[PDB]
């Protein structure tokens, strides 16, 4: 009886069970959190001739 | 090969020659002239590897 109460105590304070994979979702989620960085005006293309 | 059949390639190369600064008259548009009969005197063919 005792210790039986004692386990269903200790599960009630810790609370669900998360593997590796739950834990390497959550770190890789608050870097999409932050957002893009965008910078305009980067060339799009090279001069092989040069108008004159 | 892109550098060697580049029309911008062939024309810095002309510039920095002594052959084509003996030839400059000093008058501006007959130079230009001059400048463009020389780009045309290099011509690149590219080969076949079908054919060797």
């Amino acid at each position: 009886r005792p210790m039986l109460q004692a386990a269903l105590e200790n599960l009630q304070a810790v609370g669900p069970a998360f593997d590796l994979d739950y834990d390497q979702n959550r770190a890789m989620l608050n870097t999409l959190n932050v957002g893009p960085t965008l910078d305009p005006r980067f060339q799009t293309y090279r001069y092989l001739r040069t108008p004159e | 090969v892109m550098q060697l059949a580049s029309w911008d390639t062939r024309r810095e190369f002309w510039l920095q020659t002594d052959y084509y600064k003996q030839r400059m008259v000093g008058n501006s548009k007959a130079d230009a002239a001059l400048l463009d009969e020389m780009i045309n005197n290099i011509q690149f063919i590219p080969g076949d590897f079908t054919r060797a």
